[PDB]
């Protein structure tokens, strides 16, 4: 629970949002996991990045073996027949032809395999980066390890690969309010310490930039500098301070 | 080729001109002393557009980078890719399933249609210098992401491949030096690289942490993901029956 | 250039579509800050977005709301400078032109490789086929064929390697667009010398 | 052509390799550029803080 709370804190949401929403988040989590199970069990062809590797490697090997059928412009393909039904003089020539041709084919296959393995090594390097940075920790670079803000991930094995279950946090149900950079109070310009200023039309509050949860504008959650002159777009309002009335 | 009349004027001692890579581009006819360009007439690739065998059987054909002034044949259209035969141009646009070229794509309503692709749901964001949107709800979602890490560590030996246990073939082969040494070394090298790939991507931890049997993870189900000693867990099995090795 | 067999296929996303993409991305990152990359777009006044990115790089946003005019003027004078610094100077778009000419040289050499005899008695196939009997012409044909095929195969391997390298650079471009446009990466010197 | 036909499947292999790189360039461009689900359009007014 507190692991998730820290991660929520890391993405930019005060950890409190987790605790009163813990059951809801758990339910969404398990529903989403079941949905992933359904999608992988029923709908195939989402795993193409391994099927292509296996199929293409197999096809390359298949054509390599098939190459032995071709006569490469020699008298015949099967070696023993020509080596029996030809004099050794002509046999050397025909063998030379077949050797150069087959060796050329084999060397071409080897070069193709080298390039393919270089591509696979680039993919495996990226996989190692993803595993180290989005499993063994939380990474805050956008659209690396999810779609939205990143919460965690779990590795999962595969036949010749790896599949990541990326648990990501996606905000929704936007509501728009009227904002402004500062407030003016006694000629003194107040900016938010963390979060944005909001107004639902007539009253102003301070929220966090990724979850609506208004709080009354207190002097503790706003650092003040400058004055009521130069900030382009200030709005007058009040700034409650708990220090003053409590003495009375 | 197709013969056209040349602007280029030969000198009185030349017979035929070649352009580059030794192809006769212009020729002077012998009976009139005129000069004719020889250009290759239209040719090019042909591709088919199919919605898949299982869906239906009607298909389209695309002749690559050719006019349709030269040649089943229901509707023709000239696109920047070439000639499209068998598909009717439609004005409205969607997200397209079959790439063609220059943005054109291609089954819907028991017919094959061609149409410029639509980039996305064209909607605008409203802006004003004092309005801000803020989310109130949130959904956590899980996405899979699949990467390859290894191929089959294969190996082939020349001496057994090009010859196949033929002594005299080997005695003639040995004249060619050490191509086999190079090929065996290259395949062994990529095999070593392949084992290193897995050994690097997975062995990131030098303990073996085993979860305690109690599963009370803040109310989070993990029973579908964590390993079950019944079988390697459930999910990896599900993927493990999705390949054709 | 293409004369026989060689050809170029037009790219799917034609130029106008690409320009429309980069207009959409530019507008989204002007108005909606980051959130259009993660979730649905959440419009935000641009000054507050700039202040919030300052706060990201380790500076309290007060400095901006007090110095918005200076920031705007520096940005404008910088855009003006870069457009002309690209306008005048030649070889300022090199790292695209170089790959273009390198591919063109490969193709041109591939074409020019036809003229070579490769030990045959001619180069144009119709003439060697038009003044020799089959049993004698077949060996010349075979020499010329193996020569052309070896040339073409060398070209194909060259193109494979070049395409692998360009694919590496394109994956780099995808990564750079993801964490340096949609968001605000703090990897130093990864996008722009200095704070980003 | 009949003589080349005796050279196995070299020709088809090379055509396939070039087809592969050609269809790969498409994916490169789409992956770099198609990272937006929608098409955002700029507002008419242009008063982005100056
Ligand atoms: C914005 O939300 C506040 C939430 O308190 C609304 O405040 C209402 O009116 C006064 C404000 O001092 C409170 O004493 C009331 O209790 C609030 N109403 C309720 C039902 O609790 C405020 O009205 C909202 N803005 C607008 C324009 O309606
Ligand atoms: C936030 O979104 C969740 C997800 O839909 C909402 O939870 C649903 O609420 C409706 C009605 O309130 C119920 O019928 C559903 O069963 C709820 N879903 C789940 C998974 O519990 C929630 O109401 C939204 N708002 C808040 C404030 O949480
Ligand atoms: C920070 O450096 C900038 C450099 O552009 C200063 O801005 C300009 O300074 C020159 C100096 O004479 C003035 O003529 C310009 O009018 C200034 N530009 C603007 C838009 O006002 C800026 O003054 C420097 N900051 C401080 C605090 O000295
Ligand atoms: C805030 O109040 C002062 C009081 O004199 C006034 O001068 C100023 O215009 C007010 N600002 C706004 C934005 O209403
Ligand atoms: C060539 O032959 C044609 C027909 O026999 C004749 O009309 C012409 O005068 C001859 N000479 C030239 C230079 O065309
Ligand atoms: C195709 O033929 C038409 C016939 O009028 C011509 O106008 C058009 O230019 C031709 N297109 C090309 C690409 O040659
Ligand atoms: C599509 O565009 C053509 C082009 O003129 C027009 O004739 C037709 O009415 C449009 N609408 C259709 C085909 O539904
Ligand atoms: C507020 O949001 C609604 C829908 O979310 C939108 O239609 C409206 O335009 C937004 N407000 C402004 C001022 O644009
Ligand atoms: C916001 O834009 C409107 C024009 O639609 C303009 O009249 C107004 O002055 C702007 N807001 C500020 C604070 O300048
Ligand atoms: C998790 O889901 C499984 C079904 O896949 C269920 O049997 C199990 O009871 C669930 N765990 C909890 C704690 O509800």
């Amino acid at each position: 629970a507190m692991q998730m709370a820290y991660r929520f804190n890391g993405i930019g949401v005060t950890q409190n949002v987790l605790y009163e929403n813990q059951k809801l988040i758990a339910n969404q989590f398990n529903s989403a996991i079941g949905k992933i199970q359904d999608s992988l069990s029923s709908t195939a062809s989402a795993l193409g990045k391994l099927q292509d590797v296996v199929n293409q490697n197999a096809q390359a090997l298949n054509t390599l073996v098939k190459q032995l059928s071709s006569n490469f412009g020699a008298i015949s393909s099967v070696l023993n027949d020509i080596l029996s039904r030809l004099d050794p003089p002509e046999a050397e020539v025909q063998i030379d032809r077949l050797i150069t041709g087959r060796l050329q084919s084999l060397q071409t296959y080897v070069t193709q395999q080298l390039i393919r393995a270089a591509e696979i090594r680039a993919s495996a390097n990226l996989a190692a980066t993803k595993m180290s940075e989005c499993v063994l920790g939380q990474s805050k670079r956008v659209d690396f390890c999810g779609k939205g803000y990143h919460l965690m991930s779990f590795p999962q094995s595969a036949p010749h690969g790896v599949v990541f279950l990326h648990v990501t946090y996606v905000p929704a149900q936007e509501k728009n309010f009227t904002t402004a950079p500062a407030i003016c109070h006694d000629g003194k310009a107040h900016f938010p310490r963390e979060g944005v200023f909001v107004s639902n039309g007539t009253h102003w509050f301070v929220t966090q930039r990724n979850f609506y949860e208004p709080q009354i504008i207190t002097t503790d959650n706003t650092f003040v500098s400058g004055n009521c002159d130069v900030v382009i777009g200030i709005v007058n309002n009040t700034v409650y301070d708990p220090l003053q009335p409590e003495l009375d | 080729g197709v013969l056209t009349e040349s602007n280029k004027k030969f000198l009185p001692f030349q017979q035929f001109g070649r352009d580059i890579a030794d192809t006769t581009d212009a020729v002077r006819d012998p009976q009139t002393l005129e000069i004719l360009d020889i250009t290759p007439c239209s040719f090019g690739g042909v591709s088919v557009i199919t919605p898949g065998t299982n869906t239906s059987n009607q298909v389209a054909v695309l002749y690559q980078d050719v006019n349709c002034t030269e040649v089943t044949g229901s509707n023709v259209f000239q696109t920047r890719a070439g000639c499209l035969i068998g598909a009717e141009h439609v004005n409205n646009s969607y997200e397209c399933d079959i790439p063609i070229g220059a943005g054109i794509c291609a089954v819907a309503s028991q017919s094959i249609i061609a149409y410029t692709m639509s980039l996305g749901a064209e909607n605008s964001v409203a802006y004003s210098n004092n309005s801000i949107a803020i989310p109130t709800n949130f959904t956590i979602s899980v996405t899979t992401e699949i990467l390859p890490v290894s191929m089959t560590k294969t190996s082939v030996d020349c001496t057994m491949y090009i010859c196949g246990d033929s002594t005299e073939c080997s005695n003639l082969l040995l004249q060619y030096g050490s191509f086999c040494t190079q090929l065996n070394r290259a395949l062994t090298g990529i095999a070593v690289e392949q084992d290193k790939n897995t050994q690097e991507v997975f062995a990131q931890v030098k303990q073996i942490y085993k979860t305690p049997p109690i599963k009370d993870f803040g109310g989070f189900n993990f029973s579908q993901i964590l390993p079950d000693p019944s079988k390697r867990s459930f999910i990896e099995d599900l993927l493990f029956n999705k390949v054709t090795l | 250039q293409k004369f026989n067999g060689l050809t170029v296929l037009p790219p799917l996303l034609t130029d106008e579509m690409i320009a429309q993409y980069t207009s959409a991305l530019l507008a989204g990152t002007i108005t909606s800050g980051w959130t259009f990359g993660a979730g649905a777009a959440l419009q935000i006044p641009f000054a507050m977005q700039m202040a919030y990115r300052f706060n990201g790089i380790g500076v309290t946003q007060n400095v901006l709301y007090e110095n918005q005019k200076l920031i705007a003027n520096q940005f404008n004078s910088a855009i003006g400078k870069i457009q002309d610094s690209l306008s005048s100077t030649a070889s300022a778009l090199g790292k695209l032109q170089d790959v273009v000419n390198q591919n063109a040289q490969a193709l041109n050499t591939l074409v020019k490789q036809l003229s070579s005899n490769f030990g045959a008695i001619s180069s144009v196939l119709n003439d060697i086929l038009s003044r020799l009997d089959p049993p004698e012409a077949e060996v010349q044909i075979d020499r010329l064929i193996t020569g052309r095929l070896q040339s073409l195969q060398t070209y194909v391997t060259q193109q494979l390697i070049r395409a692998a390298e360009i694919r590496a650079s394109a994956n780099l471009a995808a990564t750079k667009m993801s964490e340096c446009v949609l968001g605000q990466s703090k990897r130093v010197d990864f996008c722009g010398k200095g704070y980003h």
